[PDB]
Protein backbone atom coordinates (compact mmCIF):
# COMPACT_ATOMS: atom_id res chain seq x y z
CA UNK A 1 0.00 0.00 0.00
CA UNK A 2 2.92 2.43 0.78
CA UNK A 3 4.89 1.09 -2.23
CA UNK A 4 1.80 2.27 -4.50
CA UNK A 5 1.11 5.14 -2.91
CA UNK A 6 4.42 6.39 -3.42
CA UNK A 7 3.53 5.03 -6.81
CA UNK A 8 0.65 6.82 -7.46
CA UNK A 9 1.93 10.11 -5.87
CA UNK A 10 4.67 9.81 -9.21
CA UNK A 11 1.48 9.23 -11.65
CA UNK A 12 -0.62 12.02 -10.59
CA UNK A 13 2.81 14.22 -10.93
CA UNK A 14 3.46 12.72 -14.76
CA UNK A 15 -0.25 13.38 -15.42
CA UNK A 16 -0.60 16.58 -14.38
CA UNK A 17 2.44 17.07 -16.36
CA UNK A 18 0.46 15.83 -19.08
CA UNK A 19 -1.71 18.42 -20.93
CA UNK A 20 -4.75 17.58 -21.94
CA UNK A 21 -6.06 15.06 -18.81
CA UNK A 22 -5.32 18.36 -16.84
CA UNK A 23 -8.09 20.15 -19.08
CA UNK A 24 -10.72 17.05 -19.11
CA UNK A 25 -10.30 16.76 -15.33
CA UNK A 26 -10.93 20.68 -15.13
CA UNK A 27 -13.96 20.66 -17.45
CA UNK A 28 -15.58 17.81 -15.62
CA UNK A 29 -14.95 19.49 -12.51
CA UNK A 30 -16.32 22.85 -13.73
CA UNK A 31 -18.92 21.03 -15.72
CA UNK A 32 -20.45 18.79 -12.68
CA UNK A 33 -19.24 20.66 -9.49
CA UNK A 34 -20.82 20.07 -5.98
CA UNK A 35 -21.28 16.52 -7.15
CA UNK A 36 -19.43 13.23 -6.99
CA UNK A 37 -18.85 13.82 -11.00
CA UNK A 38 -16.18 16.78 -10.63
CA UNK A 39 -13.65 14.64 -8.69
CA UNK A 40 -10.81 12.97 -10.46
CA UNK A 41 -10.50 9.44 -10.85
CA UNK A 42 -6.98 9.92 -9.31
CA UNK A 43 -8.54 11.82 -6.82
CA UNK A 44 -6.39 14.38 -4.38
CA UNK A 45 -3.25 13.84 -3.08
CA UNK A 46 -4.45 14.41 0.36
CA UNK A 47 -6.81 11.40 0.14
CA UNK A 48 -4.26 9.53 -1.13
CA UNK A 49 -2.07 9.93 1.08
CA UNK A 50 -4.37 9.92 4.46
CA UNK A 51 -6.00 6.93 2.87
CA UNK A 52 -5.58 3.56 4.71
CA UNK A 53 -6.03 -0.03 4.25
CA UNK A 54 -9.62 -0.44 6.38
CA UNK A 55 -10.84 2.15 3.74
CA UNK A 56 -10.43 0.27 0.93
CA UNK A 57 -11.66 -2.89 2.76
CA UNK A 58 -14.61 -0.47 3.02
CA UNK A 59 -14.97 -0.06 -0.84
CA UNK A 60 -14.58 -3.56 -1.53
CA UNK A 61 -16.93 -4.61 0.72
CA UNK A 62 -19.64 -1.86 -0.80
CA UNK A 63 -18.98 -1.46 -4.57
CA UNK A 64 -17.68 -4.89 -5.40
CA UNK A 65 -21.27 -6.36 -5.24
CA UNK A 66 -22.16 -9.11 -7.11
CA UNK A 67 -25.68 -7.82 -9.63
CA UNK A 68 -23.25 -4.37 -10.14
CA UNK A 69 -20.50 -6.66 -12.18
CA UNK A 70 -20.73 -8.21 -16.01
CA UNK A 71 -18.64 -11.24 -16.75
CA UNK A 72 -17.66 -10.47 -20.23
CA UNK A 73 -15.97 -12.90 -22.83
CA UNK A 74 -15.21 -12.20 -26.36
CA UNK A 75 -13.35 -14.66 -28.85
CA UNK A 76 -12.95 -18.07 -29.32
CA UNK A 77 -15.00 -18.92 -25.86
CA UNK A 78 -17.80 -20.98 -25.20
CA UNK A 79 -20.77 -19.44 -23.23
CA UNK A 80 -21.79 -23.11 -21.72
CA UNK A 81 -18.30 -23.39 -20.68
CA UNK A 82 -18.04 -19.44 -19.26
CA UNK A 83 -21.30 -19.93 -17.27
CA UNK A 84 -20.01 -23.45 -15.84
CA UNK A 85 -16.75 -21.86 -14.85
CA UNK A 86 -18.73 -18.53 -13.68
CA UNK A 87 -21.18 -21.01 -11.63
CA UNK A 88 -17.41 -23.13 -10.70
CA UNK A 89 -15.70 -19.25 -8.97
CA UNK A 90 -17.74 -16.23 -8.95
CA UNK A 91 -21.12 -18.00 -7.33
CA UNK A 92 -20.21 -16.08 -4.01
CA UNK A 93 -19.59 -12.85 -4.19
CA UNK A 94 -21.92 -11.68 -1.36
CA UNK A 95 -24.52 -9.25 -2.71
CA UNK A 96 -26.17 -8.35 0.12
CA UNK A 97 -24.89 -5.43 2.39
CA UNK A 98 -23.06 -4.79 5.33
CA UNK A 99 -25.66 -3.55 7.44
CA UNK A 100 -27.99 -2.38 4.53
CA UNK A 101 -26.36 0.26 3.58
CA UNK A 102 -27.31 0.07 0.03
CA UNK A 103 -25.93 3.50 -1.95
CA UNK A 104 -27.84 5.13 -4.71
CA UNK A 105 -27.68 6.97 -7.57
CA UNK A 106 -28.24 10.40 -7.64
CA UNK A 107 -28.26 13.12 -10.24
CA UNK A 108 -25.72 15.32 -10.99
CA UNK A 109 -26.33 18.93 -11.96
CA UNK A 110 -24.91 20.48 -14.78
CA UNK A 111 -23.75 24.08 -14.80
CA UNK A 112 -22.38 26.55 -17.28
CA UNK A 113 -18.55 27.82 -16.19
CA UNK A 114 -15.09 28.42 -16.48
CA UNK A 115 -12.01 27.37 -15.74
CA UNK A 116 -9.18 29.30 -16.66
CA UNK A 117 -5.36 27.56 -15.39
CA UNK A 118 -3.39 30.67 -16.79
CA UNK A 119 0.53 29.98 -17.27
CA UNK A 120 2.09 31.73 -20.17
CA UNK A 121 5.45 30.23 -20.20
CA UNK A 122 3.76 26.85 -21.64
CA UNK A 123 3.96 26.87 -25.39
CA UNK A 124 0.40 25.34 -26.27
CA UNK A 125 -3.04 26.32 -25.20
CA UNK A 126 -5.45 24.00 -24.70
CA UNK A 127 -9.26 24.36 -24.40
CA UNK A 128 -12.22 22.55 -24.39
CA UNK A 129 -15.67 23.62 -24.42
CA UNK A 130 -18.34 21.35 -24.02
CA UNK A 131 -22.38 21.28 -22.65
CA UNK A 132 -24.89 18.97 -20.98
CA UNK A 133 -24.95 15.45 -22.29
CA UNK A 134 -28.22 13.27 -22.92
CA UNK A 135 -27.25 10.42 -21.04
CA UNK A 136 -26.78 6.74 -21.85
CA UNK A 137 -30.47 5.55 -22.08
CA UNK A 138 -31.37 8.66 -23.87
CA UNK A 139 -31.74 7.79 -28.02
CA UNK A 140 -30.21 11.22 -28.75
CA UNK A 141 -26.96 9.78 -28.70
CA UNK A 142 -26.71 8.32 -32.23
CA UNK A 143 -27.94 11.68 -33.86
CA UNK A 144 -25.42 13.41 -31.53
CA UNK A 145 -22.49 11.53 -32.96
CA UNK A 146 -23.54 11.96 -36.16
CA UNK A 147 -23.12 15.72 -35.71
CA UNK A 148 -20.00 15.14 -33.94
CA UNK A 149 -19.36 13.37 -37.21
CA UNK A 150 -20.07 16.32 -39.22
CA UNK A 151 -17.89 18.45 -36.87
CA UNK A 152 -15.55 16.08 -37.18
CA UNK A 153 -11.55 15.96 -35.87
CA UNK A 154 -8.34 17.49 -37.20
CA UNK A 155 -4.61 16.68 -36.18
CA UNK A 156 -1.73 18.62 -37.44
CA UNK A 157 -0.21 15.53 -39.13
CA UNK A 158 -3.45 14.95 -41.00
CA UNK A 159 -3.24 14.51 -44.75
CA UNK A 160 -6.69 15.55 -45.96
CA UNK B 1 -1.28 46.00 -26.86
CA UNK B 2 -3.36 42.94 -28.85
CA UNK B 3 -5.71 40.70 -26.59
CA UNK B 4 -3.64 37.59 -27.37
CA UNK B 5 -0.36 38.96 -25.63
CA UNK B 6 -0.35 41.83 -23.02
CA UNK B 7 1.38 40.28 -19.92
CA UNK B 8 3.15 37.01 -18.48
CA UNK B 9 0.71 35.32 -16.36
CA UNK B 10 1.97 31.70 -14.29
CA UNK B 11 -0.34 29.46 -11.91
CA UNK B 12 -3.30 31.47 -11.41
CA UNK B 13 -6.25 30.18 -11.82
CA UNK B 14 -9.76 31.85 -12.22
CA UNK B 15 -12.96 30.20 -11.51
CA UNK B 16 -16.54 32.35 -13.43
CA UNK B 17 -20.12 31.19 -13.29
CA UNK B 18 -22.85 32.00 -15.90
CA UNK B 19 -24.49 34.91 -15.42
CA UNK B 20 -28.09 32.84 -16.27
CA UNK B 21 -27.81 30.20 -13.37
CA UNK B 22 -26.31 33.11 -10.80
CA UNK B 23 -28.40 35.73 -9.39
CA UNK B 24 -28.37 39.27 -10.33
CA UNK B 25 -28.43 40.98 -7.04
CA UNK B 26 -27.06 38.81 -4.41
CA UNK B 27 -27.11 40.52 -1.11
CA UNK B 28 -28.09 43.48 -2.84
CA UNK B 29 -28.95 44.91 0.50
CA UNK B 30 -27.46 42.63 3.44
CA UNK B 31 -23.97 42.82 1.91
CA UNK B 32 -24.90 45.85 0.08
CA UNK B 33 -25.41 48.59 2.78
CA UNK B 34 -22.16 47.52 4.99
CA UNK B 35 -20.14 47.98 1.90
CA UNK B 36 -21.17 51.30 0.99
CA UNK B 37 -20.62 52.62 4.59
CA UNK B 38 -17.71 50.95 4.94
CA UNK B 39 -16.15 53.36 1.97
CA UNK B 40 -18.01 56.19 3.23
CA UNK B 41 -15.83 55.63 6.71
CA UNK B 42 -12.74 55.05 4.77
CA UNK B 43 -13.07 58.26 2.28
CA UNK B 44 -15.61 60.47 4.57
CA UNK B 45 -12.50 62.61 6.21
CA UNK B 46 -10.46 63.67 3.14
CA UNK B 47 -13.51 64.96 1.10
CA UNK B 48 -16.39 66.57 3.67
CA UNK B 49 -13.95 69.19 5.92
CA UNK B 50 -13.24 71.06 2.79
CA UNK B 51 -17.11 71.72 1.51
CA UNK B 52 -17.94 72.26 4.94
CA UNK B 53 -15.14 75.64 4.83
CA UNK B 54 -17.05 76.13 1.46
CA UNK B 55 -20.40 76.50 3.37
CA UNK B 56 -18.62 78.27 6.13
CA UNK B 57 -17.64 81.02 4.41
CA UNK B 58 -20.45 80.56 1.67
CA UNK B 59 -22.42 82.14 4.78
CA UNK B 60 -19.84 84.45 5.81
CA UNK B 61 -19.53 85.70 2.83
CA UNK B 62 -23.64 86.41 2.39
CA UNK B 63 -23.70 87.74 5.92
CA UNK B 64 -20.82 90.41 5.41
CA UNK B 65 -22.70 91.59 1.79
CA UNK B 66 -25.66 91.86 3.74
CA UNK B 67 -24.42 93.67 6.53
CA UNK B 68 -22.23 96.35 3.77
CA UNK B 69 -25.95 96.74 2.37
CA UNK B 70 -27.32 97.58 5.93
CA UNK B 71 -26.52 101.24 7.22
CA UNK B 72 -25.21 102.43 10.23
CA UNK B 73 -26.50 104.58 12.66
CA UNK B 74 -23.13 107.07 12.85
CA UNK B 75 -25.45 109.82 11.44
CA UNK B 76 -26.86 111.42 13.97
CA UNK B 77 -26.37 115.27 14.74
C1 LIG C 1 -3.30 69.94 6.03
C2 LIG C 1 -3.09 68.48 5.65
C3 LIG C 1 -3.09 67.52 6.83
C4 LIG C 1 -2.98 66.06 6.43
C5 LIG C 1 -3.10 65.11 7.61
C6 LIG C 1 -3.26 63.68 7.19
O1 LIG C 1 -2.39 62.99 6.73
O2 LIG C 1 -4.51 63.26 7.39
C7 LIG C 1 -4.82 61.90 7.00
C8 LIG C 1 -6.07 61.46 7.71
C9 LIG C 1 -6.47 60.07 7.30
O3 LIG C 1 -7.69 59.69 7.98
P1 LIG C 1 -8.57 58.50 7.40
O4 LIG C 1 -7.65 57.58 6.69
O5 LIG C 1 -9.72 59.07 6.66
O6 LIG C 1 -9.11 57.72 8.68
C10 LIG C 1 -10.34 56.97 8.59
C11 LIG C 1 -10.25 55.74 9.46
O7 LIG C 1 -11.31 54.84 9.11
C12 LIG C 1 -10.31 56.03 10.94
O8 LIG C 1 -9.10 56.70 11.35
P2 LIG C 1 -9.10 57.59 12.68
O9 LIG C 1 -10.37 57.32 13.38
O10 LIG C 1 -7.82 57.39 13.40
O11 LIG C 1 -9.18 59.09 12.14
C13 LIG C 1 -10.10 60.00 12.77
C14 LIG C 1 -9.58 61.41 12.61
C15 LIG C 1 -10.35 62.42 13.43
O12 LIG C 1 -11.71 62.50 12.93
C16 LIG C 1 -12.69 62.16 13.77
O13 LIG C 1 -12.50 61.74 14.88
C17 LIG C 1 -14.04 62.35 13.14
C18 LIG C 1 -14.71 63.68 13.50
C19 LIG C 1 -14.10 64.89 12.80
C20 LIG C 1 -12.97 65.58 13.56
O14 LIG C 1 -8.13 61.50 12.82
C21 LIG C 1 -7.54 61.24 14.01
O15 LIG C 1 -8.13 60.91 15.01
C22 LIG C 1 -6.05 61.42 13.93
C23 LIG C 1 -5.64 62.41 12.85
C24 LIG C 1 -4.13 62.60 12.77
C25 LIG C 1 -3.69 63.57 11.69
C26 LIG C 1 -2.18 63.74 11.59
O16 LIG C 1 -7.15 62.36 7.31
C27 LIG C 1 -7.52 63.31 8.18
O17 LIG C 1 -7.02 63.46 9.26
C28 LIG C 1 -8.65 64.13 7.64
C29 LIG C 1 -8.19 65.40 6.93
C30 LIG C 1 -7.50 66.38 7.85
C31 LIG C 1 -7.07 67.68 7.19
C32 LIG C 1 -8.20 68.56 6.70
C33 LIG C 1 -7.76 69.96 6.30
C34 LIG C 1 -8.89 70.90 5.92
C35 LIG C 1 -8.47 72.36 5.86
C36 LIG C 1 -9.61 73.32 5.57
C37 LIG C 1 -10.03 73.40 4.11
C38 LIG C 1 -9.07 74.19 3.24
C1 LIG D 1 -31.52 55.28 15.67
C2 LIG D 1 -30.92 53.91 15.40
C3 LIG D 1 -30.29 53.76 14.03
C4 LIG D 1 -29.69 52.39 13.75
C5 LIG D 1 -29.09 52.27 12.36
C6 LIG D 1 -28.52 50.90 12.04
C7 LIG D 1 -27.98 50.77 10.62
C8 LIG D 1 -27.46 49.39 10.27
C9 LIG D 1 -27.02 49.27 8.82
C10 LIG D 1 -26.53 47.90 8.48
O1 LIG D 1 -25.37 47.58 8.39
O2 LIG D 1 -27.54 47.05 8.29
C11 LIG D 1 -27.20 45.67 8.02
C12 LIG D 1 -28.46 44.93 7.68
C13 LIG D 1 -28.22 43.45 7.53
O3 LIG D 1 -26.87 43.23 7.07
P1 LIG D 1 -25.93 42.21 7.86
O4 LIG D 1 -25.43 42.87 9.09
O5 LIG D 1 -24.95 41.67 6.89
O6 LIG D 1 -26.92 41.03 8.26
C14 LIG D 1 -26.62 39.63 8.03
C15 LIG D 1 -27.67 39.12 7.09
N1 LIG D 1 -28.78 40.09 6.94
O7 LIG D 1 -28.97 45.45 6.41
C16 LIG D 1 -30.30 45.42 6.22
O8 LIG D 1 -31.08 44.97 7.01
C17 LIG D 1 -30.67 46.04 4.90
C18 LIG D 1 -32.02 46.74 4.94
C19 LIG D 1 -32.41 47.36 3.61
C20 LIG D 1 -33.76 48.05 3.61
Amino acid sequence: IEKERDVILREMQENDASMQNVVFDYLHATAFQGTPLAQAVEGPSENVRRLSRTDLTDYLNRHYKAPRMVLAAAGGVEHQQLLDLAQKHLSSVSRVYEEDAVPGLTPCRFTGSEIRHRDDALPLAHVAIAVEGPGWANPDNVTLQVANAIIGHYDCTYGG
Amino acid sequence: REFGNLARIRHVISYSLSPFEQRAFPSYFSKGIPNVLRRTRERILRVAPPFVVVYLIYTWGNQEFEQSKRKNPAMYE
